RNA sequence: ACGAAUCUCUUUGCCUUUUGGCUUAGAUCAAGUGUAGUAUCUGUUCUUUUCA
RNA sequence: UUUUAAGAACUAGAUACUAACACAAAUAGUAAAU
């Protein structure tokens, strides 16, 4: 349980920037919507 | 190899009678009906124009520990089920012979390759009240009979034979270990 | 690739499957076949047939002379015959050589850096650390005598 | 055919280059046996020297055979007498229990031995010339109740 | 009510109490059993056939 | 429950069964010729 | 090998009182047909045989069990958790 | 415990379960098959227990403790020429160990039987067997 | 057909050969249907042989243009490496 | 019946052959008789590895490679005709991966015929 | 007189429910609180025979 | 032929084990931290 809680400082950073890593002019990646919502991602970023 | 060669078992009789026959091979068929195990089976039609194809339901392992035709399933020699011969083969010495054969699933699969062959083998309305019904009796015997001198509800449990007809026309015709009585209201 | 995956969603899988040796799945073996390679020695050099018991005992007996040997305890066992002890000291020589061999062997795949996997390091400096300290006892013993 | 004689486990073998036969060693006593019928054959006289890991024959029907004791025991083939036993001076820093045999061969041409041994070291035995009569013989022939 | 045979495990499981698990005919052999046989059935129906109504 | 065994499967145990038919990599062929020594 | 010529020598003796005991209180056919024999043997000393072994085996079974009771009863000294280690323990007692 | 056929059938099958387990793991522990065969016996069924035995011999024949207590099993039971076969097969298969033999002996001393008896030494003594043997004899 | 018959009942391929989960699924449920390297890159194979004679079938229709056409299918050809995801199975792919 | 009881074992098993005479002679076998049984062998063994290949799935394994009843006494003759599969649909429709258990029976023994007191000091 | 069989005890023998693997001893070794469930550790006072 | 439980009532809490229950709100059995 404790190796868990080391991640959760963690994750923030990659969404305070998403918008790069998460980006349009990626090399390879296949894309797919999210769910519901209306955000495409290219290949898979699990964290974020 | 081998499975090819001990050859189909075959009876020479229910095989049909035409001159020429052709039957196909098929290296891994079916598994036995008995031993589940897979072997080569044969098809072949009894007679060229047939509608009904013969296919063999057995090993040969299987077929021979019991000597039978693996079409028929009947014994090799005397075209009779296992549980015949050997039943009459019980009496005559007095008591044994039997064939006690496999539950289970790899009691029966194990069982299949010793040789030992097996017991058969080693050797080879106007209601009428009629009674003093007999045990042993059935109705198609009885109203057998009637039609073979010339319908029916009996009660075997209370030896009263109820009974009726569908016009007295077969009453006369019916009189012209029975108890008559001409009976309805 | 599919070809298989559909004969066995008829056939089913093999029953067998032996496998193989591998990186992983090393030790145990080389340890079980030592193992049943002492018992053929140490079960001919009794006397007829008594075993099981005598056997099983005798293997317990391996065990606790290595994890001797490696905290460097001198294993005398009170009394048991001479031949036997004979055999458990030629095996565990050979294991040892096995081990100290193999220490040698992958610290220096390290020093180099070249794809030494993780837990190997922390074994191998396990291996070491026992290696140094008998060096050690014997550099003083030797001092005395 | 089975043979079973033999009382434990029966740990090495040979074939007479020659002969047609097997030479089986045993734990402690090493018969021959003969092929096509699974005869016997003959039995030599070997007191407990055993564990014998190896056997070896050759083109001059002597026969080999390595002790885990240590102790090399050579052959006549066709009798049983044993005419040669030997220590392998087990070796430098060595212990006692390595000195053992575990293997033998003879070359194509009959007159040299090579043997392992678990000291980590192979060893060549050579075949001495002087021998005839001189004062060669070995341990002289009295065959006993087997 | 009849009891329950506590269902299966792996397709071919077997159900010892129902038959002979691998059968090893004793041997044949010179001296003629066979007689034997009949004592031995006899007192095999026998004790089953007593169980049923005194109950062991 | 964790035993030193005592025993290794014999190899007929297996041989009696049925076989299977998958296709291993390690199978194909390869080298399909022998060389003889004069 | 001794053991059992002793055992052998044992049930001879035993034998003799037997028989010699029922004076004091006091063939082989084969089948052509096929190659089983047959003997012919009285009900009697088969019965006489059975019940000797089934006394053997009660007699040896309470001697075993006497044993129990008594050898389980009597060492009081080394430590126990539980009945194998005053078993085993014991072993350790036969050694030396 | 035990009522009518019904629950003694379940006594039965949940007994055999469990030890074929115990038989499946361990082919070895002879101990294991001889009490199993008891058991069996203990069941009044004999058929069973001449198989358990067999197998029993198929995984180690050279344990005689299993033959003589598969030759007491027929005996106890009062029925001899299967303990008599198994005597013939017992030391056909191992003329070196005494206890057979003499074990066959006392099975025909207490029969009376001689005729064996003088040619079963004829046999025991053609093998040149030993002095115990002959003096015996 | 070869789903189905692994009695996984729950995943939905559509139009597309896109793989999907109806129902939120239990962890056995996922190790049952982890599927192979095989039928998922032959899952993907599929897909680029249905982009291709997709944007023909369209042509055909009238709803496009022979320059559009040809303009598609080159685009496909080149984005493979994001239209499918082929890559993730034979990765060697990545030298196409 | 002094044969038929202990039938099998017999002195002449135990009783060594070069112990008379040294010399006793046994030949190596020959020439023609070495290639024939390498003969009959070598085929029974290409009869073994061409089904093995001829089984199993590479199309392309193959390429490394009768009336035949007379039943009865053959009494209406007969013809042994192979159905050409539907290549798609497995072939061996039976077989399958299953296990067995044998019965390791035999007719015969084998008399196993080998030849406590200073020794558990040492053991 | 001695011999034998039976019961009982003792000693020896037989071992009877009588330690079943490997890797860096395989690694690590105490930092809480509220309530609640269960386990079980003390004392006090009175009293020691039977039939329809 | 078996067989003796010292009997009954009162009372409190003290050491323990535990519980995905409760202190801008979130962690699990390839890896753990100045
Ligand atoms: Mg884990
Ligand atoms: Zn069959
Ligand atoms: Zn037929």
């Amino acid at each position: 349980q404790r190796t868990g809680l080391s991640q959760i400082p963690n994750r923030r950073f990659t969404l305070w920037w998403s918008p790069t890593i998460n980006r349009a002019n990626v090399y390879v990646g296949f894309l797919v919507q999210l769910d519901l919502t209306g955000i495409f991602l290219h290949g898979k970023i699990p964290t974020l | 190899d081998e499975i090819n060669e001990p050859p189909p078992n075959i009876c020479e009789q229910c095989l049909g009678d035409e001159a020429n026959i052709r039957m196909t091979k098929i290296p891994q068929g079916s598994e036995c009906k008995i031993c589940t195990l897979p072997f080569t089976l044969y098809h072949f039609k009894t007679s060229k124009r047939s509608n009904n194809i013969i296919k063999t339901l057995i090993c040969v392992r299987c077929a021979t520990q019991r000597n039978i035709c693996q079409c028929c399933m009947l014994d090799s020699r005397w075209h009779i089920p296992i549980q015949l011969r050997d039943h009459l083969i019980s009496l005559v010495n007095e008591e044994n012979v039997m064939t006690e054969e496999a539950k289970n699933d790899m009691m029966k699969r194990f069982l299949s390759l010793k040789n030992v062959k097996l017991g058969g083998a080693q050797i080879t309305t106007k209601s009428f009240f009629l009674y003093n019904i007999d045990a042993s009796i059935p109705e198609w015997k009885i109203t057998d009979t009637v039609s073979q001198l010339l319908s029916l509800i009996v009660n075997h449990k209370a030896k009263c034979g109820g009974l009726r007809f569908q016009s007295s026309e077969l009453g006369e015709r019916f009189v012209s270990i029975f108890i008559i009585p001409w009976s309805s209201g | 690739y599919i070809g298989n995956l559909i004969t066995r969603q008829f056939e089913g899988r093999s029953n067998e499957i032996v496998k193989t040796t591998t990186k992983q799945r090393l030790d145990a073996y080389y340890d079980l076949e030592l193992r049943n390679s002492v018992m053929d020695d140490i079960l001919e050099m009794m006397p007829e047939s008594i075993r099981q018991k005598k056997a099983r005992t005798i293997l317990q007996h391996l065990s606790e002379a290595w994890r001797c040997w490696k905290a460097n305890i001198p294993w005398d066992v009170p009394g048991m015959p001479a031949p036997i002890k004979k055999i458990i000291e030629r095996y565990i020589k050979s294991k040892a050589d096995a081990w100290v061999s193999a220490a040698h062997y992958n610290r220096e795949r390290i020093k180099r850096g070249a794809h030494v996997e993780k837990t190997m390091v922390k074994k191998n400096l396990g291996r070491l650390t026992r290696l140094w300290i008998k060096n050690e006892q014997e550099r003083q013993r030797q001092i005395q005598k | 055919k089975v043979l079973t004689h033999h009382k434990r486990s029966v740990r090495a073998t040979a074939l007479h280059p020659k002969e047609f036969s097997v030479a089986s060693a045993c734990t402690d006593d090493i018969r021959s046996w003969g092929l096509a019928e699974g005869s016997l054959l003959t039995n030599f006289e070997s007191e407990k020297t055993g564990i014998i890991n190896t056997l070896s024959i050759n083109q001059d029907d002597v026969l080999f055979a390595g002790g885990d004791n240590g102790v090399l025991s050579f052959y006549d083939y066709k009798s049983g007498h044993k005419y040669q036993s030997l220590a392998t001076r087990e070796m430098v820093g060595s212990l006692e229990g390595e000195r053992s045999v575990l293997c033998s061969t003879f070359d194509k041409t009959g007159l040299r031995l090579i043997t392992g041994e678990a000291d980590k070291s192979i060893k060549i035995w050579k075949q001495d010339e002087t021998a005839t009569k001189e004062s060669e013989p070995g341990l002289a022939w009295n065959p006993n109740l087997s | 009510v009849a009891i329950k045979k506590p269902k299966k495990k792996y397709g071919t499981d077997i159900d010892y109490n129902e038959d002979i698990v691998y059968e090893q005919a004793p041997m044949p052999g010179i001296y003629d059993t066979s007689t034997e046989d009949r004592q031995i059935k006899k007192k095999f129906e026998q004790f089953e056939r007593k169980v049923n109504r005194k109950g062991l | 429950s964790h035993r030193p065994q005592l025993e290794a499967r014999s190899g007929a145990k297996a041989a009696a069964y049925t076989p299977t038919g998958i296709e291993h990599a390690r199978l194909l062929p390869g080298h399909t010729t022998l060389k003889y020594r004069k | 090998d001794q053991l059992a010529k002793l055992s052998y020598e044992k049930t001879l003796r035993n034998l003799a009182t037997q028989t010699q005991n029922s004076s004091k209180q006091d063939k082989v056919q084969k089948d052509t047909k096929t190659g089983k024999i047959t003997i012919a043997d009285d009900d009697k000393l088969v019965n006489k045989l059975a019940v000797s072994l089934q006394s053997e085996s009660k007699k040896r079974y309470e001697a075993r069990k006497r044993q129990m009771q008594n050898a389980k009863t009597l060492y009081g000294v080394e430590s126990f958790i539980n009945d194998k280690n005053k078993q085993f323990n014991e072993k350790l007692s036969r050694e030396s | 415990d035990i009522l009518d056929l019904e629950e003694l059938r379940e006594y039965q099958r949940r007994k055999r379960t469990e030890y074929e387990g115990y038989l499946k793991r361990n082919r070895l522990d002879m101990g294991q098959w001889i009490r199993y065969a008891q058991f069996e016996i203990e069941q009044h069924d004999m058929r069973r227990a001449r198989s358990i035995f067999e197998r029993a011999l198929l995984v180690d024949s050279s344990f005689i403790p299993l033959w003589i207590r598969y030759i007491d099993a027929e005996l106890k039971v009062k029925c001899i020429n299967h303990a008599r076969n198994l005597m013939n097969r017992a030391i056909s298969t191992l003329p070196r160990v005494d206890k057979l033999w003499y074990k066959y002996l006392i099975v025909e001393e207490s029969l009376n039987n001689v005729e064996i008896v003088r040619s079963l030494y004829t046999k025991w003594c053609s093998l040149e067997p030993g002095v115990n043997a002959w003096n015996s004899f | 057909l070869l789903i189905h018959r692994k009695g996984l009942t729950y995943l939905h391929l559509d139009y597309n050969f896109n793989l999907k989960p109806t129902k939120t699924l239990t962890t056995k449920e996922r190790k049952k249907s982890r599927l192979g390297n095989s039928f998922h890159l032959m899952r993907e194979l599929l897909k680029m042989m249905k982009l291709i004679v997709d944007t023909h079938v369209q042509f055909r229709l009238g709803n496009v243009d022979a320059f559009q056409l040809a303009d598609g299918i080159h685009y496909i050809l080149n984005h493979i490496g994001q239209l499918t995801g082929i890559y993730r199975y034979k990765y060697k792919v990545m030298h196409q | 019946l002094t044969d038929q009881i202990a039938k099998n074992v017999k002195l002449d098993d135990f009783i060594p052959k070069r112990q008379s005479n040294f010399e006793l002679s046994v030949p190596l076998p020959t020439k023609a008789e070495i290639q024939e049984c390498t003969a009959r062998t070598k085929s029974y063994i290409q009869r073994l590895v061409n089904a093995k290949l001829a089984n199993s799935n590479n199309r392309a394994s193959s390429r490394y490679v009768a009336p035949a009843n007379l039943l009865l006494n053959n009494s209406h003759h007969i013809e042994v005709v192979s159905k050409q599969m539907d290549p798609l649909l497995p072939r061996f429709v039976g077989k399958k991966a299953r296990k067995v258990v044998a019965p390791t029976e035999n007719d015969e023994v084998v008399p196993v015929l080998h030849m406590g007191e200073a020794d558990p000091n040492e053991w």
